[PDB]
RNA sequence: GGCCAGGUAGCUCAGUCGGUAUGAGCGUCCGCCUGAAAAGCGGAAGGUCGGCGGUUCGAUCCCGCCCCUGGCC
């Protein structure tokens, strides 16, 4: 739920894999392999990253 | 830097190319002798791993 | 960027305009700000002062020369029949203005005492002070000069500067974009401490002015996003006035500079209302005004006199002549108010979000009103500061205001800001929050962030108010009511986790490792992945090496280290030399991480609409889209492996201790692994062997190569070891051992083979021919004697025989030893010593 | 983003705006010494003075660009 364009994400300094707008970065958080186990585990999920 | 200002220029330039040539010997014969080294390092030192 | 930074009087004087004689503490309002959402990065409190500190007209200047700087002894009248000689060394006053006293007895912040002094052959009788030595500001270049007006000599200093107000410096989320002003602080200070809240912004506080026609003409391209534009004249104003000193005074307080009356007053209503303004000179304008797109390669020079190429996707306002703004950015110096401005016609507009967001970053210019309307500026309230402005102008500067007004709102116009209304159950908030909340605690608290709630039974209809573009679903609205409420209320209960599989097999094995690396002395470090530069051409690696094809960062920390690590190696060895070079000779590191290992060139997947499920071929195609990340372990070695002591002088390191981690990692693995000798840099190709689990590679593992430890600065005979974890499969083994109560047999023999052989080749033969009797075989004397000839080696080995149902013979043991003489005679060459 | 400050031996730091950094403290090495050590005394080795170019007979030093920290907003 990252808004582009937008302070919320825009000022979130991430690092981005080369060459430029390559939607690839170094994660900033943990948060993704989250959103990894609510697509591939079946409910009700209780995980730790 | 002890000779005088008039006579650094000529007695300079036939320093540097003295120099240039012994440092020219040099790098060419450290780089045989690491070729060299390089070449005669598996056999010299192999060991039983 | 989210700073926030305003004195707490002017935020309690809003407040108490509906809550009269309101005040606080500094350190409860830090709680309650706390509390509701607002983190206060820093509480500074102005001064203080102490003794006579007042306010003083230079009154005469006398140059003292015959220095290195400019000296001024000046006579500064303090209100009373004797004016004080004060010796200055500042440069930014001249006679008539009103400065800042300190007299002798004065206690400066902090602790500094003020007397009379003998400085350069005079009588100085007190102190003209400056902004940071009053502690009200960060100027000190010069002292403090008072707008005219602002007081009469003899006013005490600390009332007149205000000196016992408090600023507060806020660090506003982005979701909270009408907490940028005093009006949103003052609002959530009301809703927090269940006040009467009058809006700064409405038409009570600023009545409307007259519309008697357009103010300009104005043609607005619909595309560019903007949902709003006025423009409003102040005619006749007086170049020689000044902003008085409370409006100075509380622009410094939030971090803004006085300049002018024009300029002061648009920031000083940005920070009050939240929404930013800017001052026209209007007969600069050439022609009609015009909001479009900038075209390509464009440019304009801003106010500040620098040229800013513009992009497509910049909004501009452009004249006849050229372009007057960056939409939302900052203005042009075409029709920026100067020192002999007498028209000014004020712009008042509400821009898109993310055009503005997106101009300001590749512009690099983050100002006052860029953040602000990045995060939203309610598109309601834009006349309302517009008429705020021309009034307050008007009033400072002398003008008049000119009943015209151009107010653009969209095709068709737009008179209701409202957002979309949200339906919400009344028991929502208190299902998220576990607590039973008291009746209409729900529709209270909505209520209060102005929003409108009418009950439908049990499901509740908010609109949120125009300044909130927050609120959206009811998620949005449950924040408001817990926040308020306080978070505090919230109980601690535990959820009903069902039961689990604990950790996986990898995640036990790689504890396993961890450990029995640790117990044999190996230290843990945490391997940074971005590669030092030029490691691989110290290493000397071909063009083509698999580690070379590393993914790059675009924007990293150090620019000659863009590159992510295929390899934990150059991290070891980089925290290897840290220990070496620091007195730490005798050192083993070891790591357990990821690598990074691409096989194709970066190659990104469009945006995949988040208001669904990915299907599982689009799950795939992202993750086909990330390079290879296996997990990897590896180890260096340096100096002396075992310490010396009361046993001897100790045992340097060798390739066989980089072995010896290999099988560590094995047998806590429970794998078999067997090693080859290999050519691999930067290895030493002479004591280098490759890993294998089976018959797939696994990693490499011995001496670093000579001249790579020259190269890198190594200590010399390094070893490293390296290994894919991945490549090794997870096993679970399930033995079952049958123990013979019947003796063994134990015999040596002694083979010659060539020195090339592998003592483990000879081993495995000596195995394959001994049978099932053979219960154990060991190693234990590699012999290279004259007598053996040369390039041959003599090994003998322990073996131990045992049946398993009865007693052998020593016939029985050496007919399988015979087997196992043939066997190596056969796989390996192998001649019986003789 | 401008203007300053800086990057110097293995570590922590001095010091030079053209031909030797007569570099310091500790670290490394040698001798006397000890059974073997260290200290002490007497001595050596090691920097290509951040990188790439340029000016010059010759650059740690002057010029340009770039990388990395500090001060400054
Ligand atoms: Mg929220
Ligand atoms: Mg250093
Ligand atoms: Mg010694």
């Amino acid at each position: 739920n990252f808004p582009a364009d937008h302070p919320a994400r825009g000022e979130q300094d991430t690092f981005y894999i080369a060459p430029e707008d390559s939607r690839q970065l170094l994660r900033t958080h943990t948060s993704p392999v989250q959103i990894r186990t609510l697509l591939a585990r079946e409910l009700p999920v209780y995980i730790i990253s | 830097a002890v000779l005088p200002k008039e006579q650094r220029a000529e007695a300079g330039k036939r320093v540097n190319a003295a120099r240039n040539a012994a440092q020219r010997s040099y790098d060419e014969r450290l780089a045989t002798l690491r070729a060299e080294r390089d070449a005669a390092v598996l056999v010299a030192e192999g060991i039983d791993v | 960027s989210n700073a926030m930074r305003l004195p707490y009087s002017w935020l309690r004087e809003v407040v108490a305009v509906g809550a009269s004689g309101w005040d606080v503490t500094p350190g409860e309002l830090e709680q309650t700000l706390l509390r509701i959402g607002h983190e206060v990065e820093e509480v500074i409190p102005l001064g203080p002062v102490d003794g006579p500190v007042t306010v003083g007209r230079v009154a005469d200047i006398e140059e003292l020369t015959g220095y290195k700087k400019p000296i001024r002894a000046c006579a500064v009248d303090i209100g009373d029949r004797q004016y004080r000689e004060i010796i200055c060394g500042a440069t930014n006053f001249a006679v008539g203005d009103l400065v800042v006293v300190a007299l002798p007895g004065a206690t400066l912040p902090g602790g500094f005492t003020i007397s009379a002094r003998k400085a350069y052959g005079r009588n100085s009788d007190g102190m003209i002070c400056s902004a940071a030595e009053l502690n009200l500001g960060a100027d000190h270049s010069g002292i403090l000069v008072l707008p005219p007006g602002a007081a009469e000599p003899g006013a005490d200093g600390a009332g007149v500067l205000g000196l016992d107000d408090v600023v507060f410096h806020l660090a506003i989320t982005p979701d909270r974009g009408y907490c940028m002003s005093v009006r949103g602080l003052a609002r959530e200070l009301a809703c927090a401490y269940d006040l009467d809240f009058v809006d700064p912004a409405s038409n009570s506080r600023v009545p409307p002015l007259p519309i008697e026609g357009p103010a300009w003409p104005l043609t607005v391209q619909p595309e560019t996003g903007v949902r709003r534009f006025a423009l409003r004249p102040v005619i006749g104003i007086d170049p020689a006035a000044v902003s008085p000193w409370w409006l100075q005074r509380r622009l410094l307080l939030c971090g803004i500079r006085a300049t002018c009356p024009a300029v002061d007053v648009t920031n000083y209503v940005m920070l009050e209302l939240g929404h930013p303004m800017h001052a026209h000179d209007r007969n600069r304008i050439s022609g009609t005004l015009g909001v479009r797109f900038a075209r390509s390669g464009e440019t304009a020079v801003t106010l500040d006199g620098i040229e800013r190429k513009l992009d497509t996707a910049d909004v501009l306002i452009v004249d006849d002549a050229a372009t007057a703004a960056i939409g939302g950015v900052m203005g042009a110096a075409s029709t920026e108010v100067r020192a002999d401005s007498t028209d000014v016609l004020l712009e008042a507009a509400i821009w898109d979000p993310a055009a503005v967001s997106r101009t300001q970053r590749r512009l690099h210019l983050p100002s006052e009103a860029a953040r602000r309307y990045e995060r939203t500026v309610d598109p309601a309230i834009s006349v309302a500061a517009l008429d705020r402005c021309a009034r307050l102008l008007a009033d400072i500067a002398g003008g008049e205001v000119s009943p015209t007004l151009t107010d653009w709102r969209g095709d068709p116009p737009c008179d209701d800001w409202s957002p979309p209304p949200i339906r919400m159950g009344v028991d929502v908030p208190d299902r998220i929050a576990g607590v039973a909340y008291p009746q209409g605690t729900t529709a209270r608290r909505l209520a209060q962030i102005g929003a409108v709630v009418t009950h439908d039974g049990d499901t509740l209809t908010v609109t949120p108010p125009s300044w909130r573009p927050d609120l959206r679903q009811p998620a949005d609205l449950v924040e408001e009511v817990l926040r308020l409420e306080g978070l505090e209320v919230i109980p601690s209960v535990l959820p009903p986790a069902p039961a689990g599989r604990g950790l996986t097999a990898g995640q036990q094995r790689r504890r396993t490792i961890g450990r029995s690396l640790a117990l044999s002395g190996y230290v843990e470090i945490l391997p940074t992945p971005f590669l030092p530069a030029g490691v691989f051409d110290l290493w000397g690696l071909e063009a083509d090496d698999s580690r070379r094809m590393t993914t790059r960062v675009l924007n990293p920390l150090e620019a000659d280290r863009p590159q992510l690590a295929t390899t934990l190696l150059p991290a070891l060895l980089e925290a290897l030399v840290r220990n070496v070079s620091r007195g730490l000779v005798d050192v083993a590191l070891f790591a357990i991480a990821q690598v990074v290992q691409p096989t194709e060139q970066t190659r990104g997947v469009g945006l995949i609409p988040v208001d669904r499920r990915p299907t599982d071929d689009e799950i795939a195609m992202l993750d086909a889209s990330l390079p290879r990340q296996p997990q990897h372990v590896a180890a260096v070695l340096a100096g002396l492996r075992e310490p010396r002591g009361p046993w001897g002088p100790g045992r340097p390191v060798e390739a066989a201790d980089a072995f010896e981690a290999v099988r560590i990692i094995a047998r806590a693995s429970r794998v078999d692994v067997t090693l080859r000798p290999a050519q691999y840099l930067p290895w030493h190709p002479g004591r280098c062997a490759q890993v294998f689990v089976g018959e797939s590679s696994v990693g490499h593992a011995g001496q670093l190569h000579p001249a790579v430890i020259e190269r890198s600065g190594l200590p010399k005979g390094t070893c490293a070891v390296e290994l894919n974890l991945d490549a090794i499969p997870c096993s679970a083994p399930l033995p079952a051992p049958r123990v013979s109560p019947y003796p063994a047999v134990f015999q040596d023999v002694s083979l010659v083979v060539a020195a090339d052989i592998p003592a483990q080749a000879v081993a495995d033969a000596v195995r394959a021919g001994a049978g099932d009797l053979l219960e154990d075989i060991a190693l234990f004397d590699v012999f290279t004697g004259p007598q053996i000839g040369e390039h041959r080696k003599s090994l003998t080995f322990a073996l131990r025989f045992r049946a398993p149902d009865r007693t052998l013979t020593e016939d029985d043991a050496s007919a399988a030893r015979d087997a196992a003489v043939q066997s190596a005679a056969e796989r390996v060459g192998a001649v019986l010593r003789g």
